[PDB]
């Protein structure tokens, strides 16, 4: 221990300020788009329940920013005319067009992802198999609801990996993945 | 002391036997080395600037000599010019390392701390050395002298306990650990050995094994050697190609490192001192006064090295210039006479530090070589294997 | 010319020897100068005057409206205070409202930064921070102070007594205890004891009052010594001799008897006394209250002594160290007189069970916590020499710039 | 040398705010202004003092000492 | 004589 | 009680006469006061 | 409610965090330059925390703890995965290192360019700082230490993919053209990840604030410092 | 319209920047410098001069070693134009007056 | 004593704005001067002027 | 306490226009 006067029994971390806003209050994990305007959830709930919608857009987009999304860079001096011309260089009908083709894409996507996380689900049952040699061939539930929603490093599932082929033992599972803060350099980005 | 109470016949043919001149009586414990720093006069604590300018700059004229040689006749020389020019270049650089060391104690230059600071850096670092990381390990080392199990900044001994354990563990006298020792403590090239003490510097280049109140501190010490290692290295290359390598910096790497090596093994390591482990009998002051050995060198070779093998004075009295341990080493040698231990470098010393001591045994508290102790060892392996039998 | 292999210990010796003198005469050299300041810190104190605080917050809140804040050194603090918040005031004679007060505030005021209560489970949950004879079994939930008048002659209660207690812990000492004692028939005693930790070499310091209607028939202050030798340090000597040539003389140097009991716990400067009139007693209180202070400031810079695996002379000194407490406590415990006084009024098997888990406990396997809250230094210091953020400077740049125009 | 940084707590600005002005805001004026005042500033009766003190100490000290054990301790 | 001898004794008392 | 108010006493306090012209605690005052119940 | 005492609770806490910070940062200043009382014991700038915060945490901690009970390693095989106290991409950085300097020597010993060599133990030298740096990575020369290491291997992209190397030109001209290829696609990976792991430290220092940025804020004082430097000091503020 | 609200409470210096400081005084100064010692002889009075007193009326401060018109009209007005001659009137006339041959 | 105080900001408005910006006040344009009847307002302008 | 920047240059005339065709 370092601590000269007081010391709990697990040591002190220093958490810093958040660097990115929070995913809004209307989106999914996953890759699956958004709802266009209202959350399907919202039709379970007392209507004076109901005014968080209006409070997260409140919030992500005036009244709590990091400080470090309102950093002066040469980086971002120049993505302002990328964004500018999105917004206010392009008529909004063509961006509407291209809002409708996006969506298809992603529903696309994500009916590819879904297809391979259950192909996934049978790989690691079939695997754990040969761990155990005998008899499991189970798979976890958790395991596959956290890799639906992007919620695993690759070494994480890598380690699952090897754990499952040595000893069995489905229900031992990595940590969790932490979120990746922003990155800065200097003056530069 | 390991020869305790017995007539100085004993003594006297124990001495030539060995290479010694005088062995050591036996000093009570219960004491610090500290204490004797009230025999020394005051007057030999002074400040004088001839000393300091004399003592850095002999070896600077010496390593200059060496090089406008070697340059002169660059690689038209047989080889041993090229030995000779690498001798004299190594040992001009060993003097200077004094100077550095010095300097890392704090005692060289003290009205002015700033420029010493600089000056240790300046000299330490074509040795590939930092000098906090220096000061800290030799702070370390002063703290812990012959404590078994401790020491790790010095020439700890192998002890036959690990041996057997290893041993035990490979099954067998063949394995890469085993061949390692084997080379290492049984050929010349123990003479070098220093060479492992440089790789364990840089701590695993690990901020974590120090106070944090300190890292800016500890990074700039490492960040000397590697600006060398990284502007100097290269040009010296790019200028001479491998050859133009090996003849100017690592030849006299090499002869350095078995001043360093040499200097340090010969001082603390003998048949007749112990190494006790903490709380069995381990005395501050008697490890520093008895259990050292003072080797002596034919006065060019001092005042080539700045009295580099005079380690016993400052060993009493931490702030004694380096100029006045000769004069000082006189003083004690009148009291303490009795119980110190010396010796004369030559070739005989050498081949008993090759060839005799190389493996300590604490039941009999004394060093044995290599080979008989393994077999024996390995006898009682089998004894104790026909002991296995149920 | 050379030396031997024992004259090398003597040097050690005369080496250790001259440290331990030096610091020894470092401790005294505080007191050495002036004495007097160990008692006259209250009226110097007084006398500087209500210092006036100098902190952003009050130095605008005294330039808007008007309110100057005003302060006070802990000497003047703990004499406002007083006998505090005692609940058996208002009964107690002024001389032990005195000491009391003043024993306590140097308590308060010197050990401030470690001071603790302690442990409660010990001492306040049995009820024994206030105990009367008239209801030993706390049905009145320890106002029988105040519910039962005082039984008349003859009746079932005379005489009635009551104690209170109090009992700190801290870094250096395992207990400081202050215990006050009343009885109908017109007796009161005070008794103080300060215990070092089982692992400082310190001795004890002790004082008994003993007041019979008014007038003190038994005063009693001494540091008894805990080696087995009966010898304190060098310093503890010279303190008590300079502060009894400072206060005492001029009185009487043949009253000052030993009892029988003292002699085997008490030093050759204990002092008892039977005082003659207002000037004896007058002497010995400010002799008391100079003597615990500098015993306390001469405790703020104390070191334990440790033991070393090999090391048998760091043993000895531990061992005796607990013998020489635990002979206090064992030659304390016949000291027949409180014993009976106790035992007569609260029973017997009350009074041994007291007396062994309070009084002069002696267990070395459990000395209490303490709570080190240094740290509050720190919040005070910046209070008054703050810091302000790096746009306070070019404001204050700039007022000077413009101000330095005349 | 010098360094940039705030060592008082703003829960005492708010402090004071709400003592002289309920009974001008928190920015960066108002903390110049404490440093511009500590600046230029640091360049028988007894008897009855000491009762009313202890009085108005012993007050506010209960009063804190309530309000601390009940909201702190009792849960 | 004063400059080392006050590195002198500190050290002697670290030590 | 005894020990919080000789703290308080020796930090500042605003005199009844000096005020011509507290309901709520300082943060060194706050410092004090938690330490206080964790000894006491 | 019990909805603004989370709030408040936040609040206090972070603002008692805040304050501690600052009193170790001036002490610290304040000691270096010998105006300290000497009751000061300067391991007192190595708690952290802040003494309150500590002491509540402590509490519910304990409170929490005694209510609720009225290569390959099978014991823990994600012991990758666990807060060593370095930085993630900390070995990787002294690896590389490692290949760049011997890669380098061996190159310019081998066919007598002078610029192999140089390049990579430059190269090796600073990234061999910044991965003793990285041992501890919630200090600030933790922080730099990345920054370093990405300088390096972005530098390194940059000489691969637009000058190219000395030793590799050929007679022809578009057989001699810079090109990507597998020093440049280390550097390139390690850049990546140092980004995707943690590069987000000193993130005060950026280009200073316009007088765009103030023409909304609360602030009087701050808006006419900004006017101030940018060259706008004498413009009328009818606000 | 909501992401619009979104960008622009985040990009508030990028904005005043493009709109107010590109080109107004980043890059017509410096052209107009570059351009002006483009044409306009290798005298003094037109390559040092009269800037000077041209700058002087326009941006209404006469400009001193602390701000950059100073130096652009120095590099390129004084070191391009007026030195490489004034260079050989000096190493003719004045370096005999000197030691120096 | 206590307006010397309230007009000493406009005496400073009117010789150095700039430091009266570091204050928190941006501009001052318009003042009142109420009191009591007949207080000689117009004595004290001419000494701030 | 000023950065190191330009001044505006065309807030009082409009003759700089006149160098960019010319030169051009
Ligand atoms: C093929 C179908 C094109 C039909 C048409 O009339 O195509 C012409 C379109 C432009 O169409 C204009 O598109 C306008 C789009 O307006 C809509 O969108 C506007 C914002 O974009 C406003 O919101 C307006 O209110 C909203 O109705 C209206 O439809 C006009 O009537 C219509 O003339 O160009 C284009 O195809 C887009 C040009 C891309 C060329 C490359
Ligand atoms: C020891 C390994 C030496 C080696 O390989 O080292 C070679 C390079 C690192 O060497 C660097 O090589 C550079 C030149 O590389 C180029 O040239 C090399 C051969 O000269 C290869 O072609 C390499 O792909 C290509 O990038 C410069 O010479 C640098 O000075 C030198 O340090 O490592 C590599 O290729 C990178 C290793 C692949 C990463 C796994
Ligand atoms: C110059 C004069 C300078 C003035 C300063 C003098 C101060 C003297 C202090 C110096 C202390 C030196 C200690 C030397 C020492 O530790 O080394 C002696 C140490 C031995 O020491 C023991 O070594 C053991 C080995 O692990 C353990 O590490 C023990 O902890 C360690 O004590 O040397 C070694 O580490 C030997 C193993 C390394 C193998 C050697 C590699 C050989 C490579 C060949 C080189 C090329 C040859 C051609
Ligand atoms: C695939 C290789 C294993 C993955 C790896 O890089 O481990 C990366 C781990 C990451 O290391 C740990 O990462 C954790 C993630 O939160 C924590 O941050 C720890 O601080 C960090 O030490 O480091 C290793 O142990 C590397 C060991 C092998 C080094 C490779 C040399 C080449
Ligand atoms: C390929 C680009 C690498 C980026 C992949 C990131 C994957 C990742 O996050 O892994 C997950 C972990 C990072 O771990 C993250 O660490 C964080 C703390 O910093 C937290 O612990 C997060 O929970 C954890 O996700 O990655 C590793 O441990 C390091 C992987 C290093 C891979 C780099 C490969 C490039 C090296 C090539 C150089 C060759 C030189 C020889
Ligand atoms: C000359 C250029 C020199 C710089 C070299 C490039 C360095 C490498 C890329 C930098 C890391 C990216 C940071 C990041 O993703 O920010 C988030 C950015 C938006 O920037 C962000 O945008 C935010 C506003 S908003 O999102 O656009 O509304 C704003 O808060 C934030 O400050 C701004 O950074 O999101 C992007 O999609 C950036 C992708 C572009 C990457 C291509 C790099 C080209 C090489
Ligand atoms: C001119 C300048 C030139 C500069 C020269 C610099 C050269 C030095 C670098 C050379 C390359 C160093 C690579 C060392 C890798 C290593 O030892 O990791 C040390 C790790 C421990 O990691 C550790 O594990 C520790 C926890 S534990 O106790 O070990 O479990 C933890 O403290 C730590 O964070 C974690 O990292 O050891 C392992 O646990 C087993 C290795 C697992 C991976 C194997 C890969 C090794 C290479 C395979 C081929
Ligand atoms: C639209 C801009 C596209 C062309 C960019 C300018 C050409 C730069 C190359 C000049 C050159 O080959 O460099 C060489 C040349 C000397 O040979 O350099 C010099 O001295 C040139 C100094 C003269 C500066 C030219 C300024 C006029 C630019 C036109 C602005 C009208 C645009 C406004 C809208
Ligand atoms: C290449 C030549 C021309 C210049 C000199 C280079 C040195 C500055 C390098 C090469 C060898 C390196 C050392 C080789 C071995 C190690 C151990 C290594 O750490 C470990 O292995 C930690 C323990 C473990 O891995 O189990 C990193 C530091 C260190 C001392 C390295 C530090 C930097 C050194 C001295
Ligand atoms: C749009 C792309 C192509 C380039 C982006 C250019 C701007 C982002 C740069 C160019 C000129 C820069 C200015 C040039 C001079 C200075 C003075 C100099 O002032 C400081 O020293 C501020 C640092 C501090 O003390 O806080 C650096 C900032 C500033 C205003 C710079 C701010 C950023 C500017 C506008």
């Amino acid at each position: 221990t370092s601590a000269p006067f007081i010391s709990p029994m697990t040591p002190y971390v220093p958490e810093e300020e958040p660097t990115r806003t929070p995913p809004s209050i209307k989106d999914t994990g996953t890759l699956r788009p958004a709802s266009e305007w209202y959350p399907q959830w919202m039709q379970y709930r007392r209507r004076e329940d109901n005014y968080v919608f209006w409070q997260d857009k409140f919030m992500r987009c005036s009244t709590d920013i990091p400080w470090a999304e309102k950093r002066w860079t040469l980086f971002s001096t120049v993505w302002y005319l990328v964004q500018q011309l999105r917004f206010v260089g392009t008529p909004p009908a063509l961006r509407y067009v291209a809002f409708l083709g996006w969506r298809a894409l992603m529903f696309q996507v994500y009916a590819a992802h879904k297809a391979l996380v259950l192909w996934q689900c049978k790989l690691d049952a079939g695997l754990a198999r040969i761990g155990s040699g005998g008899a499991t061939a189970t798979f976890s539930k958790t395991m596959a609801l956290r890799r639906l929603h992007w919620r695993n490093s690759p070494l994480a599932e890598a380690l699952y990996a090897l754990n499952l082929y040595k000893t069995g033992r489905v229900h031992l599972l990595p940590p969790v993945a932490k979120p990746i803060p922003r990155p800065t350099f200097f003056w530069l980005f | 002391t390991s020869l305790d109470g017995l007539p100085e016949t004993q003594k006297y043919v124990y001495a030539d036997e060995w290479g010694f001149s005088r062995v050591g009586a036996d000093f009570p414990p219960g004491s610090h080395p500290s204490l004797f720093s009230q025999l020394l006069p005051q007057a030999l604590f002074a400040f004088d600037a001839r000393a300091a300018v004399a003592a850095v700059a002999v070896p600077l004229a010496a390593m200059a000599a060496g090089y406008g040689w070697l340059w002169y006749m660059h690689s038209i020389a047989p080889v041993w010019q090229q030995a000779l020019c690498a001798a004299l270049i190594g040992t001009g650089y060993a003097g200077l390392f004094k100077v550095a060391h010095e300097c890392a104690m704090m005692r060289f230059i003290p009205q002015m701390p700033g420029l010493q600071a600089a000056l240790g850096t300046l000299l330490m670092a074509p040795a590939l050395y930092s000098l906090p990381s220096w000061r800290l390990h030799h702070l370390h080392h002063l703290l812990h002298t012959n404590m078994l199990w401790q020491d790790v900044w010095g020439w700890h001994p192998l002890t036959k306990v690990e041996l057997a354990d290893e041993m035990v563990r490979s099954g067998g006298s063949g394995g890469a650990a085993m061949a390692a020792a084997r080379l290492v403590l049984t050929t010349p090239i123990k003479l070098f050995a220093s060479v492992g003490h440089w790789l364990r510097s840089w701590d695993g280049l690990d901020l974590r094994h120090f106070h944090p109140a300190s890292y800016v501190e500890v990074l700039s010490g490492w960040a000397a050697p590697l600006a060398f290692a990284g502007l100097v290295l290269p040009a010296v290359v790019s200028a001479g190609g491998l050859s133009g390598f090996v003849s100017c910096y690592l030849a006299p790497w090499l002869v350095f490192h078995f001043w360093l090596s040499v200097l340090s093994l010969t001082a603390h390591t003998a048949p007749h001192i112990p190494w006790r482990a903490e709380g069995d009998g381990w005395d501050a002051g008697r490890a520093a006064v008895a259990g050292t050995v003072t080797l002596r060198l034919p006065r060019p070779l001092e005042v080539l090295l700045n009295n580099a093998n005079y380690m016993l004075p400052q060993a009493v009295a931490p702030g004694l210039p380096m100029w006045s341990a000769p004069a000082a080493y006189a003083v004690l040698a009148a009291r303490l006479g009795p119980y110190l231990t010396e010796a004369s470098m030559s070739l005989k010393l050498l081949t008993n530090h090759v060839t005799r001591w190389q493996i300590y045994d604490e039941e009999a508290h004394t060093y044995r070589p290599m080979e008989e102790v393994v077999d024996e060892i390995e006898a009682d392996l089998q004894q104790l294997a026909a002991a296995a039998q149920q | 010319s050379p030396l031997s292999p024992e004259d090398i210990m003597r040097l050690v010796q005369q080496h250790e020897d001259v440290a331990a003198a030096a610091e020894s005469e470092q401790l005294v050299a505080q007191f050495r100068d002036d004495p007097q300041g160990l008692y006259e810190y209250v009226n110097r104190a007084y006398a500087e005057g209500p210092r006036r605080v100098t902190t952003p917050i009050s130095l605008l809140q005294e330039e808007i409206t008007g309110a100057v804040t005003e302060s006070y050194p802990a000497a003047v603090a703990n004499d406002i205070i007083g006998m505090g918040s005692w609940r058996l005031k208002d009964d107690v004679d002024p001389v032990i409202e005195f000491l009391v007060a003043r024993l306590e505030g140097c308590w308060r005021e010197i050990l401030d930064t470690d001071l603790c209560l302690y442990p409660r489970e010990k001492w306040k949950e049995q009820g024994w921070d206030l105990v009367d004879s008239m209801d030993p079994h706390q049905e009145l939930e320890g106002f029988s102070y105040a519910d039962i008048p005082d039984p008349a002659k003859g009746e079932a209660g005379y005489p009635r007594l009551q104690l209170e207690n109090r009992v700190y812990c801290s870094k250096v000492f395992r207990k400081l205890h202050v215990e006050v004692g009343l009885r109908q028939d017109g007796l009161q005693v005070l008794h103080v004891v300060v215990y070092p930790r089982y692992s400082y070499d310190m001795p004890i310091f002790g004082m008994d009052i003993v007041m019979v209607d008014g007038r003190v028939t038994l005063a009693v202050v001494d540091c008894c010594p805990v080696r087995a030798d009966l010898k304190l340090q060098p310093h503890y000597m010279e303190t008590m001799a300079l502060l009894q040539r400072t206060f005492l003389e001029g009185t009487d140097p043949a009253l000052r008897r030993i009892p029988e009991w003292g002699s085997k716990i008490f030093s050759p400067l204990a002092l008892c006394i039977t005082p003659s009139g207002p000037e004896e007693l007058a002497a010995f209180a400010k002799y008391a209250v100079a003597l615990h202070r500098a015993y306390l400031t001469m405790s703020l810079n104390a070191v334990p002594v440790v033991a070393g695996p090999g090391d048998r002379r760091e043993a000895a000194r531990l061992q005796e160290i607990q013998d020489g407490q635990k002979r206090f406590c064992d030659n304390q415990l016949v000291n027949k007189k409180t014993r009976r006084v106790l035992e007569v009024a609260m029973g017997v098997e009350w009074t041994e069970a007291y007396m062994s888990q309070l009084m002069f406990d002696f267990d070395p396997k459990y000395e209490p916590p303490y709570f080190d809250a240094s740290f509050e230094k720190l919040y005070t210091y910046f209070d008054e020499n703050p810091s302000f953020g790096e746009m306070a400077d070019e404001a204050m740049e700039l007022e000077r710039g413009a101000e330095a125009e005349r | 040398k010098r360094e940039g940084v705030l060592t008082m707590n703003l829960k005492d600005y708010n402090i004071l705010l709400n003592q002289v002005y309920f009974a001008k805001s928190l920015n960066f004026a108002l903390i110049s202004h404490s440093k511009k005042l500590k600046e230029l500033n640091v360049s028988k009766k007894s008897f009855k003092k000491k009762y009313k003190d202890k009085a108005i100490i012993y007050y506010e000290v209960g009063k804190f000492v309530l309000n601390y054990f009940l909201n702190n301790q009792l849960t | 004589t004063l400059q080392n001898e006050r590195i002198n004794k500190q050290l002697n008392a670290f030590l | 009680l005894d020990f919080v108010t000789n703290k308080f006493i020796t930090l500042g306090y605003i005199a009844p006469e000096n005020a011509n012209l507290q309901s709520e605690l300082l943060s060194t005052k706050e410092i004090i006061l938690t330490n206080s119940f964790k000894r006491f | 409610g019990d909805r603004m005492s989370r709030r408040l609770e936040d609040i206090n806490k972070a603002e008692r965090q805040r304050v501690w910070d600052a009193m170790r940062v001036a002490a610290a200043h304040r000691y270096a330059s010998g105006q300290m009382p000497a009751w000061f014991d300067p391991e007192w700038l190595q708690q952290e925390e802040a003494p309150l915060n500590a002491m509540d945490r402590m509490r519910g901690e304990q409170r929490r703890i005694e209510e609720q009970q009225q290569w390959w390693r099978e014991d823990d095989p994600y012991w990758p995965l666990r807060d060593w106290g370095d930085h993630p991409m900390r070995w990787w950085t002294l690896a590389f290192a490692a290949i760049m300097a011997a890669g380098g020597l061996a190159t310019s010993v081998a066919t007598g360019y002078v610029e192999p060599v140089q390049a990579g133990l430059g190269a090796g030298a600073l990234l061999a700082l910044a991965g003793a740096a990285m041992s501890d990575a919630r200090c600030v020369p933790g922080a730099l230490g990345v920054k370093l290491a990405w300088a390096v291997c972005a530098l390194i992209v940059l000489k691969e993919v637009s000058v190219g190397w000395q030793h590799k030109r050929k007679r022809r001209l578009a057989a001699s053209a810079p090109r990507l290829e597998l020093t440049g696609l280390a550097a390139a990976a390690l850049c990546a990840g140092y980004m995707l792991t943690d590069m987000s430290g000193m993130g005060e220092v950026a280009l200073p604030p316009n007088p765009g940025a103030v023409f909304k804020s609360p602030d009087v004082a701050y808006r006419a410092s900004v006017w101030q430097k940018w060259g706008y000091g004498q413009v009328q503020m009818r606000v | 319209g909501e992401r619009i609200w979104a960008w622009r409470n985040r990009s508030e210096n990028e904005r005043w920047f493009w709109e107010v400081f590109a080109w107004d005084r980043l890059i017509f100064p410096i052209l107009v410098i570059v351009a002006w010692e483009y044409l306009v002889p290798n005298h003094l009075v037109w390559a040092v001069l009269a800037p000077l007193a041209l700058l002087t009326w326009m941006s209404g401060r006469l400009p001193t070693p602390a701000t950059p018109e100073f130096w652009m009209l120095a590099y390129f007005g004084f070191y391009r134009k007026v030195w490489p001659d004034a260079a050989a009137w000096l190493q003719g006339y004045v370096v005999p007056l000197m030691g120096f041959a | 004593d206590e307006v010397k105080k309230e007009i000493n900001e406009i005496i400073e408005y009117l010789r150095n704005p700039a430091l009266l910006r570091s204050r928190g006040v941006a501009r001052i344009g318009g003042v009142l001067l109420a009191g009591a009847p007949g207080t000689g307002k117009t004595l004290l302008a001419k000494a701030i002027a | 306490s000023l950065y190191f920047v330009f001044t505006q240059l065309n807030q009082k005339t409009f003759l700089s226009y006149w160098l960019l065709p010319v030169a051009g």
